[PDB]
């Protein structure tokens, strides 16, 4: 019988409860996107990993939902590979931040996927 | 018989309705038909008026394969019978009164064409489901939430711990049973109160943003508008409703509330049972569904699809199609007998409950894909380790699935070996595998 | 079936109900009645509290002279169940899933006795006969 | 004498009434009761209805063993005699009048059997016993309260001074004095302002919570609600009424704004004793308590068992038992002359008060076991070091005897002992004791 | 006992009371009274203000003549102990804790003397003795009220029925049972409603203003404002409150709503011989009369003189001097130990009622005067020929007896020569008198 | 005279004014809850110790009252000693934990006990 550790499990919404995605598993993920016609976008966060309300407190706000844009959302790109560099990209320039990928699909103008890319050290 | 006008062309505004038919002994269809119509919309004063603008009309019969006595009679009825933006009112016109006519052994109403001019009368689901991803921030998955049980009996304070247990483990949303409201052993307020503690507390723990559906029945509508009023004082983000118990005029005054407070509201379909299972006499679960879209909510526990045929999980995707999408073209494969275009009113997440067990994850993502929420109560709260390995351990079972999906496997072909290469890894997953994993293993 | 208790001496706080059951095949009565009361009421969390306390059961089974698969099977459900001036809440505790259950061919609500300590918890009519004469 | 009925069956929906009678000098006893219930309960206008239907009637009769001229009659009156959830018309109607009755020399109500039927139309308890323990986390152990003494002439800021004091040193609440509502010396806002200022503080130190019973008794009910209304802006946990001086109909309409915001409601019963004291005459302080529970309280000041004979002790416990328990069975040697079934309405806290002193601890724990709260005046405020220590001292006292109990020692036995051990390793219980070591040691 | 300070000089805005006190065999008086003062009003925290200022303090004792065991113990509070406008302070204050002095056998309060300074903090009656006289237009008479039977079980229209028939007959009121609020058998508004249906009807009648006491009496201060709001609604002149059993706290909202909106105030004094009738022990109905008009009402149940010995007479009438006038010397002879000076706060009308026949109607009209009501119940509705004929019976009775005395007649001396003339020219007078004149002549 | 110290004198209810229980006083508890039928059960925190008003404030309304339970209620154990054992598992899992005992009296459906088994250094 063991214990869920209630310290030190911070999450980051879908896949985030697996073990950490591989470049290939990344890449796999990125691919997905593509296949379906959604637009990667990254996005990073240095200071607020989570979600918090200082603000306001009424029902369904919440302050750290929105992240930084990297760059633009990567309209027509077709390589996978493209994606992943920027992430690289990313950690070079903030090492200390959350990257998260997400993708939209504008035909139904949601974002139908977000997962965490890159977290700093010790998360 | 003048109510059965086989060169009627239906109008854009009108309602058409699809009532399967079971006539008496000796009476025709076109008579039965012409009766389903007759008295589920219509002396001197019937000459200070005209008839014939108000009248349903039976514009169309068709006999159903296989079954004896049994047709589907296809009702037009006037825009203008219609009180605006009441579902009240739409069900008190078509199922009034036929179901009671002499000459009918049995009818069930199958479904309803709702016209864009009525459908734009009516606001609809306080958020629908685009809406609740970008409030909760929940993108690419199925949403988990966890049933605590036992049904009744349960202190407000113990109501909580398992809340806290069970949502700081990975599931998304805990529910009230849609028995709890205000009782002896638990007062609504308590309640609230607890949980909205333990839901703050599984929040900061995790990072990621959790929902209790606090129950807001009531017996009066003063009442559970004072629910929902200190939901809404505590910050919280969806309250829930039993609309079949409450009624639709008190599901419109919640769901309005909803929209002009920023709640999601998470719908119970309690007693549906007691009139959409029978298939020659009721009211089919797709047109109480239309009926709760429009009336408003935006989640609803539409069944589970473990453990059914195919005929079946097909009507209910026709159901989950209706309930989510904008524009749904007629297949009667699936039980959708006409083409129902919602003119941008949101859509529903449909709630899957009722058995699910992780082994069951492949199939539940793979059936509703990302846009539903799947329920467990024995799978959580029944794990060996409690409610939060409980928790991770579905958690990593979606995920896993989703993974997988994702990377091109068939969730079908696949499901048990993507579910046990993950107990590979959780513990959490592996405890709540193993009876399985010896049966099929 | 632990909920089906033919021992059970109603109390004059209970709610009872008389279901008409039409079970499926195979079924026992007793095991039908039992299913009734077992989620037309009712882990861990069993064990903070008394599951005998909240527990509907099924005190009574009663073959339907004349037909075939139907009994009428008595439930009696405790008083703390339900929420004051609430029909709302008794419909949905008594009737809200059971009508729904795999093992029933059918299911048919037919009395209810509404104890005086209920009753009580509304007010019932604006008028009634009396006054409105 | 047509209410005197010896073949009467009471019904479970009868309210029945025990009055302990002292009848004038020449009338018989079943004259005697047959009268308490003809004016208790009860021309043409006679014709228009049915005297039996409303008419309370005394079933029984029994002579008071000892005593010369009394009875105990037992009086049943019907549930329709009564307005639903209103304690002030259960008293209007069976106290109202017959206790002027020319034909008694005295009499008194001991005790009613309040039917489930009428127990049901009352919300009863703002939270009772188990809400208020979950809500303020405290379990296993009487709770302790400290009075604030001088009982008037203090100033607010004073006041706040001696609450955060008494407060930081281990005990759970502080209590205004039943007299001070709002005054030229400290006005009621004031006071509110700074006890909010001086708990918070207290709470904040300790890591325990902690609440200021604040009085919110007032000259209308409309200046009662406004003070209830400021200490709910202000977040904190209990306010407090003088239920029998403001009255029921006043306590009623707190107990619901308290269970609508909620609020815990402490109740001090000033005034009893004008009702309660004379054994022929009145109304048994058990009956005042019984009513408390119905208009609703969390808490009640109950008195103290501290150099009371047994027999005494044995009343105040089937009181207490009736305040806190949901069955009460009948038991003459408490006396509890009806079982009471309360089905499932919260319990009430008693609050044990006056002249308690550290070695009284044992005892007080012992009677009254961890379901009540235990106040103290010139054991806090008069500790030889100040109201801190003073507060120390209690709470180390009360722990001393709980563990002590828990390791099974017996508290009437050892209690001495456990004191005088725990002096040893508490400077500030020592401090307390020294007069008392004196005497026993 | 620096408690008892008989070199103390009493302030003009001192409340003072005079205490009956019976003390335990042993302590002394002065001990006495030094202890109803000290825990009837009063460590370090007592050095932080002056005790001297808040005290309550014994300034006086008094042997009773005749009895053992008996003093009166005089007592003065400061001015500052109390909250303005709160009789529910106090009465706290006073009376809150030391009837239950274990030192004292019995205590009984018999007077205060409530200082100018403190009286005009008081709204007092809503109207008074003059404004009713006026609004009213009745001049130069008691009032006449009836009293409907039975107490319980009446329907609604039956009870305006005998409510009209008692109206319409000569009587100026008709008033609803103190124990009828809203029940099963009668709910309030149906009553409220029938009830001023015949109170209308009646006066068109009769072309004499009529009232019909309706109970507002409820279980919280909402519902009794909501009932005065429908008689309000209704134009009707006088609702009713059980100002003992609903409580100061909620009388006192009442009257200040009375007096916002023109409504007459009628106060039935039920329970109060649960408190006042013991003579060492208690508070004596004066206290509780002059506590009434403090509160407000514009009438008081006072009792009936009939078949009373003087010396109880001599105490009613004190009360009622109490009540109606502006200022009343202190006079022991009729209970009034200290001056009263009430500085225009208006006066109540006395309500004398219990068992009051024609015959009774000299003697009533000679003790009370013209500023009372007489109420009747048996001689009304119990007369031979129904409710009017019993009213003209009443209402003939007293006009006799005040044109008699106007006349220079001597009541006392020829009450039954009046009635008995009276008689010979009403018959319905002539009815009510038929058991009585075989008696008598 | 003595002065109670208005620092580190923090408090943990039932218990926490006497000096901390030795393993055999902790046992005697243990068994108390035993002997009644109580079920016990271990409760720890590692973050918030004491209460707080985050959310919320208004009556009754508190941070901070519920801490992560430990594993499950202890359904008819027998031995006081097992229920010692997990605390001791607890503090080594978590040495910067507060751990508390809890008691369950499932007949009334209440705590009705509640006692401070571990403090983290400095506590």
């Amino acid at each position: 019988m063991q214990v869920w550790p209630p310290i030190n499990k911070k999450k980051y919404e879908t896949l985030s409860y697996l073990p950490d995605l591989s470049q290939e598993q990344l890449l796999s993920e990125v691919e997905y996107l593509l296949k379906n016609g959604w637009v990667p976008c990254l996005e990073f966060e240095t200071e607020h990993g989570f979600v918090y309300r200082e603000n306001n407190k009424s029902p369904g706000y919440y302050d750290g939902r929105y992240w930084t844009m990297w760059k633009l959302p990567m309209f027509g790109c077709t390589d996978a590979t493209q994606v992943l560099a920027e992430v690289e990209e990313a950690k070079k320039a903030y090492p200390q931040a959350w990257i998260r990928i997400i993708g939209f699909d504008n035909v139904r103008q949601v974002q139908c996927i977000s997962f965490i890319a890159y977290k700093p050290e010790g998360y | 018989l003048t109510y059965y006008t086989p060169e009627y062309q239906t109008k854009d505004t009108d309602i058409l309705a699809a009532f399967r038919v079971t006539p008496q002994p000796g009476v025709p269809p076109e008579e039965a038909g012409a009766a389903v119509a007759a008295e589920s919309s219509t002396v001197w004063t019937d000459g200070l008026t005209s008839l014939d603008r108000y009248k349903g009309r039976c514009y169309r019969i068709e006999r159903v394969v296989g079954e004896k006595d049994q047709y589907i009679a296809y009702v037009a009825y006037p825009l203008d019978l219609f009180e605006e933006g009441s579902v009240t009112n739409m069900f008190t016109s078509i199922v009034g009164n036929v179901f009671g006519f002499k000459a009918l052994r049995a009818l069930r109403l199958e479904d309803l064409r709702i016209p864009p001019a009525y459908v734009k009368t009516f606001q609809g689901p306080p958020h629908g489901i685009q809406v609740e991803r970008d409030k909760l921030n929940k993108y690419g998955r199925p949403l988990l939430g966890c049933t605590i049980k036992p049904k009744l009996g349960l202190s407000a304070k113990n109501y909580g711990r398992a809340v806290y247990e069970c949502l700081r483990g990975g599931l998304d949303f805990t529910k009230d049973d849609e028995n709890v409201n205000s009782q002896p052993f638990m007062r609504w307020r308590d309640r609230f109160l607890f949980c909205a503690e333990a839901l703050y507390k599984a929040q900061a723990e995790t990072g990621e943003i959790k929902g209790h559906y606090l129950n807001a029945t009531a017996g009066t509508c003063e009442e559970m508008i004072k629910r929902a009023v200190f939901a809404r004082e505590l910050g919280v983000p969806i309250v829930m409703h039993d609309y079949l118990t409450g009624g639709f005029t008190a599901n419109t005054s919640l769901a309005h509330y909803c929209r002009d407070n920023g709640l999601l509201l998470h719908i119970h379909r309690a007693m549906h049972a007691v009139i959409d299972r029978q298939k020659n006499h009721g009211i089919h679960f797709r047109v109480l569904a239309k009926a709760l879209r429009m009336s408003g909510g935006d989640h609803i526990h539409s069944g589970t699809v473990v453990g059914k045929l195919e005929g079946e999980r097909d009507i209910t995707l026709g159901f989950v199609d209706l309930l989510r999408d904008d524009f749904v073209e007629q297949d009667r494969s699936r039980g959708i007998y006409f083409t129902q275009d919602w003119v941008s009113l949101p859509g529903v997440l449909p709630v899957a409950s009722g058995g699910i067990h992780v082994w069951h994850m492949p199939a539940l993502t793979e059936i509703f894909g990302d846009d539903s929420v799947l329920q467990f109560g024995g799978m959580t709260l029944g794990h060996p380790w409690g409610n939060a390995p409980g928790a991770v351990a579905n958690r990593v079972a979606l995920e896993a699935c989703v993974k997988a999906r994702n990377e091109g496997r068939d969730l079908a072909q696949e499901g048990n070996e993507i579910i046990r290469e993950a107990c590979k890894w959780s513990p959490e997953l592996a405890a709540a595998c193993e009876v399985w994993k010896e049966i099929v293993f």
